[PDB]
């Protein structure tokens, strides 16, 4: 519901959701988007 | 730049590239293979 949305807000108001109390399997994050930039800084995307 | 040898009227599509791999490519590895990337949980073998 952060990748299935319809009105990702403009950058002047960057919508900020909070994700807590959950199990984060980023494989679904890998399915809703044919990526163009997965640049991760603090963590390695393979080890997430 | 070489738009004189990779171009013609009515177009050309000889070249190819891979957006869909089961994992990353380790340094200096070729992965020439035509396998349909899985989605969901289907053993699907076909386009669409
Ligand atoms: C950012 O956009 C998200 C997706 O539209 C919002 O999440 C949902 O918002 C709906 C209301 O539009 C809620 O009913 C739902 O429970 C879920 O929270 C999110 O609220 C929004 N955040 C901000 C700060 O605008
Ligand atoms: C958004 O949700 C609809 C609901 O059926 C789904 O079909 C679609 O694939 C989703 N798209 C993204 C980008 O999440």
């Amino acid at each position: 519901e952060v990748f299935n949305a319809t009105r990702f807000a403009s950058v002047y108001a960057w919508n900020r959701t909070r994700i807590s109390n959950c199990v984060a399997d980023y494989s679904v994050l890998y399915n809703f988007a044919p990526f163009f930039a997965f640049k991760c800084y603090g963590v390695s995307p393979t080890k997430l | 730049n070489s738009n004189k040898l990779d171009s013609k009227h009515s177009g050309n599509y000889d070249y190819w590239y891979r957006l869909f791999r089961k994992s990353k490519l380790k340094p200096f590895e070729r992965d020439i293979s035509t396998e349909i990337y899985q989605a969901g949980n289907k053993p699907c073998k076909g386009k669409g």
